[PDB]
């Protein structure tokens, strides 16, 4: 078939990112995958005349011992945003998040069927390092649409439609959304019928040379993570002082949180241990304040133009709380994540959050991760299972974990 | 020769054309020099004649060789280079000796006239055009262009190494048992064969190379390990660093100290215990490079221990893929960490040290964690796998600190190993207030234009002190106010602050800091038996904060 012409955002030049050092086992994993990808002509070796580079890693399938290749095209996606967002963007259905069930299907192998503009290929150059640098280090570039690239879905968008067409006409109440390598399929059917309609879909896919996984989400049951206020039988100065600290916070967010009554309550210079009475305005203010804290902030709306930000706090005991927002302290959504290694968990939380994020807004958030850069980089690709990679900056969590948001 | 091998197509950067720099007039003897030289190259293909149709000209020079015996041809390519395309980096790393496998026989071959044995891309030659002037610029001068890689051009290193790789692929494939590391125009070949069957294979290699235009030594193989390479001395058996020699002089100049420090840090890869803290302290401050610096007591001794450690040669052994990697970390002094990596008890593969501070206010458990990270990263680059750690910390101490800390932390498989100083948390902060314990409501303030503050406090027992301060920020007045609550206070004390900033530092159980106050506030903390720290909103009017705040900010605010 003919190749779609692609171009970079003028002024910007191809990726020149370093290849993070890998462990022996993933290097072996990769030379096998790349050795085979070459026979099939999906990638060709390149020469030093190519100054470009995009990093690559090896992760695991849906827990099957088979290694998958993961190219970190985070950079090149930024250098191409114009192409895949405005020029050939893919619309996001507001109905998806409402569906009783959503299945995620990895339609990535579908891209290796299409060729890549002979002129763009150089930009997809990657390198398979070698241990202790005892060897130059294998270089390659893609000939077909690569998987981590947000350009792939956009181009293939035309074919995906022909494929899905029949299935869609025969199933008007089923939403299908494509997002970089995956298809999201949601319906309000009963688990049985849904799971059934999925198999049906795989059969259609199957006819265009494309197998499938599984993995079900239930968006209609995604609820807010309120900011809770203690409710103890007793009450100490300390307990009430804190109750005022957190409440105070709930002021620069959730307009209307009255704390003028609870405050000034039992004041002066008393010990912290000293137990205290109660107030009628108290029970009322508490109730009212928490009542307000249960439901979403007023005046906060999603703004398609601005970035999304996900902040995560390590609560302790395998507990993790996070907030997604665009304007600091103006939360679009908050949540929790629970249930061995802190890094292993955190990576899981990020993937969960990114998924929820993609279902609700169609874009991934940028993460403010509560960890040490080096530690994260050394281990994330050890528990990671997604096909995409979100944006991330390493932050330093304040004594804010006190309040849940 | 001139290797048959395909040629790497190079081009100039996008919006640019070949170079056009006028040829500055050279002297007669020089003009003779270049003439005698080019002619030479020309007869061999390295270059060829071209007329005045080539609008591209790059300057030429000539300078005498060793003792002024023969001249050399210098081609200032600065211009072609800024106009030449960018390439892929030659080496993004260097093998670390400790990551090399032990070999039985090893020899090093060196490609003669490498750059000139590789064919420059035709479509590019036109840019590497220069001219040999006529006595006092009259005649036209001779014009030449290149047909092989120019020894000073941007892409010769890249293109040469790439070619040598393609030329070797067949051979390596035929002898997967032969390891060949290529560093510039040198080839390190090692095998587990016998010196007899080794040299046999070697010739087989020289042959394969000849069939490709690359000439190689005959008996000048230089093999004969030792091998001085990249500051190392390689043996088929082991490895170590180039011999270090400590000057031993009366007075030391800044320049002398730096060199010393540089060598010792280079020695620390295999020599355990090298210390440079004291010597490095002496270089703080913009001091003349020729300025003499007297050695403090501490330094004088540090140089001694180092002196001691270096007297007997120490070697590192090579990597055995079949065995595990063990890494043990010891705590030397404050903020200093040393470690060893071995496979068989005490036969070190590599050594090293960690001292990095990493911000102000930090504690040993946090630093040990950092050393583990560094060693882990380093371990992956060199050996491809993370080692098992033997740390001087209790599984107890670790478990407790990790689970409560705000930051997510991991740490590969480890084991305690009782090698004092053991790492420990020097104090804990209570979680629940201390009943029947004074409650100091500290506070502070400071006039911004003046820099006058009043760190003070008030308790639930009437006591209320307010010491004035000069030249302190709004923060220090809050950190100073907490220092107070710790002094005139019992062994158990509840402190209620409104400085999230203060809460932050203290809450992270730091046992060493860059702040003078913070280190003081630490002694206190390590002396109390129960400390409870709570926070409440600043000048928002709360029972306690308001009151102290009153005598704290009344005047001088
Ligand atoms: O794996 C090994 N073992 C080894 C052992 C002793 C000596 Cl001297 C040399 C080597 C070798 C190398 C190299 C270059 C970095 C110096 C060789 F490639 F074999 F030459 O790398």
């Amino acid at each position: 078939i003919e190749t779609v012409p692609v171009k970079l955002k003028p002024g910007m030049d191809g990726p020149k990112v370093k290849q993070w050092p890998l462990t022996e086992e993933k290097i072996k994993a990769l030379v096998e995958i790349c050795t085979e990808m070459e026979k099939e002509g999906k990638i060709s070796k390149i020469g030093p005349e190519n100054p470009y580079n995009t990093p690559v890693f090896a992760i695991k399938k849906k827990d099957s011992t088979k290694w998958r290749k993961l190219v970190d095209f985070r950079e090149l996606n930024k250098r191409t945003q114009d192409f895949w967002e405005v020029q050939l963007g893919i619309p996001h259905p507001a109905g998806l998040k409402k569906k009783k069930s959503v299945t995620v299907l990895d339609v990535g192998d579908a891209y290796f069927s299409v060729p890549l503009d002979e002129d763009f290929r150089k930009y997809t150059a990657f390198t398979i390092p070698s241990i202790n640098n005892e060897t130059p280090g294998i270089r390659y570039q893609y000939n077909v649409l690569p998987q981590g690239w947000k350009g792939s879905p956009a181009i293939f968008q035309s074919s995906m439609t022909k494929i899905l067409e029949p299935f869609k006409k025969q199933n008007p109440d089923i939403v299908i959304y494509q997002y970089m390598d995956d298809l999201y399929v949601g319906s309000d059917l009963e688990i049985g019928q849904h799971r059934t309609k999925i198999e049906e879909l795989r059969q259609h896919l199957l006819r265009w040379g494309l197998t499938t996984p599984g993995y079900e989400l239930h968006p209609d049951k995604w609820t807010v993570q309120p900011i809770v206020l203690p409710e103890k039988d007793s009450w100490t100065v300390n307990d009430i002082q804190k109750l005022v600290g957190k409440l105070n916070w709930a002021s620069q967010i959730y307009p209307g949180i009255k704390v003028r009554q609870l405050c000034k309550l039992l004041r002066g210079t008393k010990a912290l241990t000293e137990v205290i009475p109660l107030t009628e305005e108290a029970e009322l203010e508490l109730a009212e304040n928490r009542e307000i804290l249960k439901e979403p902030v007023h005046g906060v709306y999603y703004d398609p133009s601005k970035d999304l930000i996900a902040e995560i706090q390590k609560q302790g005991q395998g507990q993790w709380t996070y907030q997604i927002y665009q304007e600091p302290f103006k939360n679009l959504k908050t949540g929790k994540y629970a249930r061995t290694n802190d890094v292993k968990q955190l990576t899981e939380a990020v993937q969960k959050i990114t998924t929820e994020s993609i279902v609700i807004w169609g874009k991934t958030p940028k993460f403010k991760l509560p960890i040490q850069k080096e530690t994260w980089e050394t281990w994330w690709t050890e528990y990671w299972q997604a096909t995409w990679i979100p944006e991330w900056e390493f932050v330093n969590t304040p004594p804010l974990v006190k309040l849940w948001y | 020769p001139i290797s048959p091998i395909e040629t790497v197509p190079v081009k100039l950067k996008p919006g640019m054309d070949g170079p056009k720099v006028k040829q500055w007039p050279l002297t007669e003897e020089k003009i003779k020099a270049l003439v005698e030289i080019c002619t030479e190259m020309e007869k061999e293909g390295k270059i060829s004649k071209i007329g005045p149709e080539n609008p591209y000209n790059t300057p030429v020079f000539a300078i005498k060789k060793k003792d002024s015996t023969k001249w050399r041809k210098l081609v200032d390519f600065r211009e072609l280079n800024k106009r030449t395309q960018d390439f892929w980096e030659v080496q993004l790393g260097i093998p670390h000796p400790a990551g090399l496998k032990k070999k039985k026989s090893v020899t090093v071959l060196d490609v003669g006239d490498a750059y000139f044995s590789v064919p420059l891309d035709e479509d590019f030659r036109k840019y590497t055009a220069f001219t040999i002037p006529s006595i006092n610029n009259e005649t036209p001068g001779i014009r030449y262009q290149y047909n092989v890689l120019p020894q000073g051009w941007k892409g010769s290193p890249a293109i040469f190494q790439s070619s040598m790789t393609k030329i070797l692929e067949p051979f390596k494939k035929q002898n997967p048992d032969i390891v060949i590391y290529q560093y510039m125009d040198d080839l390190y070949v090692g095998s587990d064969l016998e010196i007899g069957q080794h040299r046999t294979k070697i010739e087989e290699l020289r042959q394969h190379l000849l069939r490709w235009g690359l000439t190689t030594p005959d008996k000048k193989h230089q093999k004969e390990p030792p091998f001085l390479w990249m500051g190392y001395e390689l043996h088929p058996d082991k490895w170590t660093v180039q011999p270090i020699v400590l000057p031993e002089k009366d007075s030391w100049t800044v320049n002398d100290i730096q060199k010393l420090v540089g060598k010792l840090n280079w020695a620390s890869q295999i020599y355990p215990g090298i210390k440079v803290r004291q010597l490095c302290k002496l270089l703080r401050g913009t001091k003349a490079l020729t300025e003499v610096i007297p050695l403090t007591e501490e330094a004088e001794l540090e140089l001694a221990e180092n002196r001691e450690i270096l007297k007997e040669p120490v070697h590192g052994v090579y990597y055995d893929p079949s065995k595990d990697l063990i890494a043990e970390i010891q705590k030397q002094g404050q903020g200093q960490w040393t470690y060893q990596i071995y496979q068989e008890p005490f036969k070190n593969l590599k050594t090293g040290k960690y001292a990095r501070m990493r911000g102000a206010h930090t504690n040993d458990v946090k630093q040990l964690t950092e050393a583990v990270q560094k060693i882990t990263t380093e371990s992956i680059v060199i050996w491809g796998k993370t080692p098992k750690f033997k740390l001087p910390i209790q599984k107890e101490t670790w478990e407790t600190w990790w689970t409560e800390y705000w930051q997510a932390t991991w740490i590969p498989e480890w084991e305690f190993v009782n090698t004092p100083p053991l790492v420990k948390l020097w104090y804990q902060l209570e979680k629940e207030p201390i009943v029947g314990a004074e409650t100091f409501y500290v506070d502070g303030a400071a006039n911004r234009e003046t820099k006058l503050g009043k760190a003070g406090y008030v308790t639930n027992k009437g006591r209320q002190k307010v010491v004035p301060l000069t030249n302190t920020t709004n923060q220090k007045t809050q950190l100073q106010a907490i220092y107070l609550a710790l002094q005139d206070s019992g062994l158990e004390v509840n402190i209620v602050t409104d400085s999230q900033y203060a809460l932050g530092i203290i809450q992270a159980q730091p046992d060493k800091s860059e702040s003078e106050l913070v280190n003081q506030i630490i002694e206190q903390l390590i002396k109390k038996e129960k400390v409870y720290l709570a926070w409440v909103p600043a000048h928002k009017g709360i029972g306690g904060n308001e009151q102290v705040d009153k005598l704290v900010s009344a005047g001088i605010r």
